[PDB]
């Protein structure tokens, strides 16, 4: 057979993501957990970068949030990214949930 | 050795062979079940029927004759087989009743018996013959709405509306004079044959058949005829291949011949010089698989028909089998090409010298209609031996490396992955 | 050892060798299948994939059949590769490895697979019942290994080296000239076999009339009957097989196949009537022999028999040159039967 | 989740009972014919869940024809609705042949199922 | 319907339905075991599941087996729950429900699963094919089904109404009284069955001697004799029978076991020998039937045969009363023969 | 991860010349002797690892007494290597019967995979 059917961490990612057999009439709205899963990363990724010079004291929370907003390169973006993935992660999990109780995904075998 | 004269109308063509024993006189039309609709369809099994019914083969055994016919995707033939002394009765049969008045082959109790006959043998081949109709559905969607993509057997809607004025009617359009090819193999000399087809007048018609509007062009397609009764998962896929007088034919065929046919059950097939067969042999991915190369006047097809038992790794099969055809465009070796060349030059032997020789007048009539003379086997034996890798590689790089396949299945295929996979698993990244 | 070969201009011969060593002459029953699932093995010398492969490069095809008398080891080459074919066949005849590790690996999964296909269809399990009841243990031994009686390897070897004796086999061939053949049959290993005694007896097999058998079996129901016949009255069986066969009856629609059975000795003819209904086959059979009980005249099939025996004797080896032309009639006296299949709705021998 | 037998006690008192059959049956019809599974070549016996064992026992317990036209009927409203279009005005199915096909078995199979639990917690005379 | 039973002061009780269902009256065959395995299913008004959990829980147990002529539904019960049962017993006759999805998925593989067993066993296998070679299409119908005549519902339904019609069946039982018995078989839905034809014929039913079969077995090797008796005949066969498998002969070491199955018109002596070896059952039924052809004294088994008759015929409530005296010697003379499993290594009906 | 035919043929030079065998053989036998795996009552051929497939196959290939008597010889190892105990002096094995077993199958399956091995990399001659 097949090495990615054979060695056990690609026969993981194969089964998930490469030939798990999706139902053939599923429209954009089941895309939303692929959106999630992303956005998650996005979080963690620019968390970290964040982290790296965020300071969490009571006298160097604000003014490292700030010095984070104006001296460090490219900071503007990481903060702003943080910022509103957080409110996109929040929006399209809304989607996820409303998606998997209106589709009646709630019901008996999950 | 294989001697060809143009008549009046008809042209002869013969081989002597004097040590055979059943002379054997016929004529091949060059007519067969891609010159029609799809509508008047399986009228040349049916005139095939005709000509091989009791009344007509009753008076061909009570002199002494045993009658032969092959419909196929261009010609179709009628054969009069017979001992060596006694060929002249041959031809004046096939005279009588075939070529002049045909009046005692087509009332309607022949006719009708003969029709229900077909109709449930066409029936029966549909039920209960699972590789050769996938093998014919695979040809009816490559080649699909042109006149190529049709059923030789015939389809059963298309068979009970068949009355006598459309055999009569393909009779009057498609067996000509500048269409046919009487041919002889066998002991017969040469000129005694054309002396007994130029003493008595023997001339069908004069005109000629209808020329067709559209040309063979292949379709990249996918069928699937999924019938999870069945035991077996009979797939099928071919892309398109280099037909009959062209350049790249005995590459094509030798490309066929280097990954072989296999059968996983004798000893003997397990042991090939196939590298497929050591991808393909640890969990037993296929029972049998044969890489066919069919050249038609117009296209033909390239690919390989295979069962397969184990029909959970279905996609794994194709998958090896497709690397497997990647590896002519990049990587083909030399010990491939020879053992190759040795073994298709052994499989033309056998399929051009063999006992039988009605075969014979099938594969001379087919070859002389097409080509107008018949090349020996010392030609083709030396275009062959001429073949180099890197004529293999250019063939393979024109007509294999990421070009359209058609796809043919039946049986239990769920675990047949669906087509861009497998059309985009015809192109590798370089690995 | 008769050398028998012929010439032709053509470009692929053929070479074969045959031995008197089918199920005639097995002393348990499937231990020719074996030998002959066995032939194209390991030998002492060299593998059964260094063989398959450098003949597969010398461009050629090795092959092994069995029937009721023969076992035929054919080989088809190019026409230039004669001494290294003859020198093959010689080393599988001789020295063959035997080993237990592929007689269970190799040997038996190709036995058991071709006793599946040989059952799975309903006529060959009624021919071999017709001649299981026709010749007891003569001729009448199953063609193929089945479990029953268990055979061993030691019988096996014992039954190799009694049938692959000298005397025994006789080599032939097409597209060979006779002088390099019989060149290279001698300074071989094939001249150097044991020269032990010739397995064939020619005086007639001891057959018995008159007897039925009823197998029961899901799927296609055939009916057979089975006539054994004499050396004397081959060509007129012959003549009544490619009558009823044929277009020249109106017993060609109800019987689906009949063949005659040719040997040394003499013969079996056989007729199968297979239907999925089996009304169809009690009709047809009762109409086949209530028609043969009156007397049939078979010179009209005459000239259609030699010529259809021409062409099945063009290729075979072993021509049995028969006269018909005196045959004049048929008249069938007692027969043997066998029904398989729906086997309540089919009749009885005392119902034809 | 709710068991058939109760839909049909409820739906048979409606149907037999004279004032409410005539004043709840067409909202019914306009019902059906509001909600759009007939115009993807379903009938309603495709749309109920399958992943009760009941559903199940039901889906085996079906004829070898109704459950291939069945099979086709769903595979053919998954294509009809990938395309994001609907089937044409001469494949919908019309209102004459929405007919029951499955819910005598799914009534046999609840009714075995009930009885199955009725007497698995049975009281002999204490 | 004659409904006659015995009374004892005891606590559990019997009571058994005898129709005359078996494969002697089957049309299309298996069709009889299909019916018994489909028995005690569902009925109209109440399920199989519930009358089984129900009756656990009054104390008693339900069974439906078949020979070669009965169907004999029985009931096993404490005393105290007859007409219960009784009434059991008639809607179970009646008006069982003949449900497809009951067809396919519970009755089906119960007959797969018994037609299994006794074709793993080659004792079984020799008795019917013995059975089937002496009466062909009347007793020698094949008692379990196998698929070879396709039967589906419809023939199981009709083979039902044409067989549990009321002037068909008996009533039996052993520890009711007779009376209240004769009361609630009235009372009920078993005297509301359509009074039918009667299916038991008086003729004797045309056998036929000297046949012999040879049916291919893995595993032990049987060689089965057997012997189509009358009704003046029967006595002489049963200690015939009593003297074989008993110490008293020479030949109870040799052979397996004998016995005769008795019916209303005649009966057939069958006698089984078998081993894992072939040359032991070739032996060993040469030298029965060579003894066997010599006359054997039959007066020392007579006292002894009694008593195995008394405790054969307790069991059963239809007891056939043979006198025992007017025997004195036994000749064979003509006799059926088949040979199961190692075939090519057993004797044939000549040579014994 | 080293072949067996290696093995035999660097073996078999050092056993049949006899100025190499009196200096090689007892400190081989010494070698084995202090090694200590016969007196877990093994046989050295279970001590192969049997993760190969040549190795896979010559068990397979393997009789039906010696594999049954191997099976025991192994599971007895385990149970008094559990224990932390060894055999006694009854149920050690002698060296007279410490004889390869395991090794013809070893050698020719090996030579049968090496064959393959080198009849699919083989060359005419270009
Ligand atoms: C999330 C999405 C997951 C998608 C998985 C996928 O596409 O696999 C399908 C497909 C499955 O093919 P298959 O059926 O196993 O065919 C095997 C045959 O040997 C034929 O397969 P092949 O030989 O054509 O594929 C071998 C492939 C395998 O490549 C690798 O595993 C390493 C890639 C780095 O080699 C390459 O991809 C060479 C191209 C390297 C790309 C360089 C530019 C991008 C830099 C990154 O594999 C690919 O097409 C490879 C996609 C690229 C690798 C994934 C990279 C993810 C990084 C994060
Ligand atoms: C809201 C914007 C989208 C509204 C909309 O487009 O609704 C129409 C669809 C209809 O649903 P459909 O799946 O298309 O069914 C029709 C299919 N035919 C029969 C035609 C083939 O309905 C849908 O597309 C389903 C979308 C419902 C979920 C998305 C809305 C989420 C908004 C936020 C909700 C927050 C919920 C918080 C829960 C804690
Ligand atoms: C370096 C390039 C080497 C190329 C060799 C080659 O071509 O790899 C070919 C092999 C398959 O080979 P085969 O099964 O045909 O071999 C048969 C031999 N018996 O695919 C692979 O290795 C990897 C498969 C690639 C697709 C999956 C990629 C997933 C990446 C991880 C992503 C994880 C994210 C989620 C968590
Ligand atoms: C349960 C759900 C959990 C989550 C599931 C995973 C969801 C994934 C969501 C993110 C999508 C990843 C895209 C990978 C594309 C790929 O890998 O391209 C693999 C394909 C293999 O194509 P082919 O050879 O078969 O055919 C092709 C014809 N022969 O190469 C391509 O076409 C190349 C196309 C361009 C690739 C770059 C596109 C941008 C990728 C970067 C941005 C990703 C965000
Ligand atoms: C679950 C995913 C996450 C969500 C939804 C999330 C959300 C948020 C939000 C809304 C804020 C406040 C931003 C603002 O001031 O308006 C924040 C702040 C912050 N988050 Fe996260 N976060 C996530 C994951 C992470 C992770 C994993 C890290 C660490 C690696 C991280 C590091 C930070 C830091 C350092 C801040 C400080 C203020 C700033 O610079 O933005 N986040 N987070």
């Amino acid at each position: 057979m097949a090495f990615r059917k054979s060695n056990v961490y690609l026969s993981l990612v194969n089964s998930y993501i490469i030939d798990s057999p999706q139902p053939s009439s599923i429209n954009y709205w089941w895309n939303m957990g692929s959106l999630l899963g992303l956005c998650l990363v996005i979080q963690i990724v620019t968390g970290i970068f964040m982290a790296m010079h965020y300071s969490s004291n009571i006298e160097l929370a604000f003014s490292s949030v700030e010095h984070i907003m104006r001296d460090v390169h490219n900071g503007y973006i990481l903060r702003y990214l943080h910022a509103n993935g957080a409110s996109f992660f929040f929006m399209v999990m809304f989607m996820h949930m409303a998606k998997g109780l209106y589709y009646g995904s709630y019901r008996s075998p999950r | 050795a294989e001697v060809t004269q143009l008549s009046n109308g008809i042209v002869v063509a013969t081989e002597h062979n004097p040590s055979a024993h059943t002379a054997s006189v016929g004529v091949v039309f060059g007519s067969g079940a891609a010159n029609e609709n799809p509508y008047n369809n399986g009228v040349s099994n049916l005139w095939k029927n005709i000509f091989l019914s009791k009344e007509n083969s009753a008076v061909a055994a009570k002199e002494g004759l045993a009658l032969s016919s092959n419909i196929s995707r261009d010609f179709q033939s009628y054969i009069v087989s017979s001992l060596p002394g006694s060929t002249d009765k041959s031809l004046d049969f096939l005279n009588q009743s075939f070529i002049q008045q045909k009046a005692n082959l087509l009332s309607s109790s022949n006719f009708e018996a003969t029709k229900k006959s077909v109709l449930k043998q066409v029936q029966d081949f549909e039920e209960n013959d699972h590789p050769n109709r996938v093998l014919e559905h695979l040809h009816s969607t490559a080649f699909q709405n042109t006149p190529l993509s049709l059923p030789t057997r015939g389809t059963l809607e298309s068979l009970e509306n068949l009355v006598v004025a459309d055999l009569e009617s393909f009779a009057n359009n498609h067996f000509l004079n500048s269409n046919a090819v009487v041919v002889g193999t066998g002991n017969i000399k040469h000129e005694d044959l054309v002396n007994s087809i130029e003493s008595k007048n023997l001339s069908l018609q004069t005109g000629t058949k209808p020329v067709l509007k559209k040309k063979a062009a292949f379709l990249g397609s996918e069928v699937r005829l999924r019938d999870d009764t069945l035991p077996k998962a009979w797939i099928s896929l071919a892309v398109e291949g280099e037909p009959v007088n062209s350049p790249n034919y005995f590459v094509a065929k030798l490309a066929a011949q280097i990954f072989g046919s296999y059968n996983a059950f004798e000893p003997a097939s397990r042991l090939q010089g196939i590298k497929l067969l050591d991808n393909i042999q640890e969990y037993q991915l296929c029972d049998n698989f044969n890489h066919f190369s069919l050249s038609y006047k117009d296209s033909g097809l390239w690919g390989f028909s295979t069962a397969t038992r184990n029909v959970t790794m279905i996609d794994d099969l194709i998958h090896f089998t497709l690397k497997q055809w990647n590896r002519l465009t990049i990587s083909v070796t030399d010990t491939e090409v020879e053992r190759a060349k040795s073994l298709l030059k052994l499989q033309l032997g056998q399929l051009y010298e063999s006992g039988n020789p009605v075969n014979d007048a099938n594969l001379l009539g087919a070859e002389v209609l097409i080509k107008g003379s018949k090349l020996s086997l010392g030609e083709a034996f030396k275009k062959i031996d001429a073949i180099t890798v890197k004529d293999v590689k250019a063939w393979a790089g024109k007509r294999l490396w990421d070009q359209d396949i058609a796809i043919a299945g039946t049986g239990q295929i769920e675990g047949l992955l669906d087509y861009m996979r497998i059309r985009s698993d015809m192109s590798m990244m370089r690995w | 050892l008769t050398v028998s070969a012929r010439d032709a201009p053509t470009k692929i011969s053929t070479l074969a060798v045959k031995v008197h060593g089918g199920s005639r002459y097995a002393t348990k029953d499937g231990v020719a299948h074996l030998l002959n699932r066995f032939n194209f093995q390991n030998t002492n010398t060299r593998s059964a994939l260094k063989l398959v492969r450098e003949s597969e490069l010398l461009g050629g095809t090795f092959k092994s059949t069995l029937d009721r008398e023969y076992i035929t080891l054919k080989a088809t080459f190019l026409k230039d590769d004669l001494p290294y074919y003859v020198n093959a066949l010689a080393d599988v005849l001789y020295k063959t490895a035997f080993k237990p590790h592929e007689l269970t690996e190799s040997v038996l999964p190709a036995a058991r697979y071709d006793y599946a296909v040989a059952e799975q269809c309903p006529v060959k399990s009624a021919e071999d019942q017709l001649y299981a009841i026709t010749f007891r243990k003569g001729l009448g031994n199953p063609l193929l290994y089945d479990g029953v009686e268990r055979v061993s390897l030691q019988d096996i070897k014992d039954f190799a080296d009694k049938v692959y004796t000298k005397e025994n086999l006789e080599v032939s061939g097409e597209n060979v000239v006779e002088a390099d053949l019989k060149r290279f049959v001698d300074e071989s290993l094939l001249s150097t076999l044991p020269a032990g005694k010739s397995l064939v007896s020619k005086s007639e097999p001891k057959f018995f009339l008159g007897e039925e058998n009823r197998v029961r079996f899901i799927g296609d129901s055939v009916a057979a009957i089975g006539i054994p016949v004499n050396k004397a009255s081959l060509a007129q069986y012959e003549v009544l097989a490619n009558y009823l066969t044929s277009a020249l009856s109106e017993l060609s629609g109800l019987i689906s196949s009949a063949k005659l059975d040719k040997f040394t000795d003499g013969g079996l003819f056989t007729l199968f009537v297979r239907d999925q209904d089996s009304a169809v086959v009690s009709s047809n059979i009762k109409k086949i022999v209530a028609d043969l009980k009156k007397g049939k005249d078979l010179s009209p099939a005459i000239n259609y028999t030699k010529l259809k025996n021409a062409v099945q004797n063009e290729s075979v080896s072993s021509p049995i040159e028969l006269n018909f032309d005196a045959v004049k009639d048929f008249k069938l006296g007692k027969f043997n039967y066998v029904a398989v299949g729906d086997v309540s709705n089919l009749p009885y021998l005392d119902e034809l | 989740p709710q068991s058939f037998t109760s839909i049909a006690r409820i739906g048979d008192y409606i149907l037999k009972s004279p004032v409410l059959s005539k004043l709840c049956v067409p909202v019914a019809n306009q019902f059906i014919n509001l909600a759009g599974y007939k115009k993807l070549g379903l009938k309603f016996d495709d749309l109920i869940a399958e992943e009760n064992p009941i559903m199940q026992t039901a889906l085996r317990r079906l004829p070898e024809d109704e459950s291939y036209a069945r099979a086709y009927r769903i595979i053919r409203a998954h294509q009809t609705e990938l395309t994001h279009h609907l089937l044409p005005r001469n494949e919908w199915i019309k209102a004459q042949e929405d007919v029951p096909y499955l819910l005598p078995y799914i009534l046999e199979a609840e009714a075995a199922a009930k009885e199955k639990d009725e007497l698995d917690n049975i009281e002999v005379s204490k």
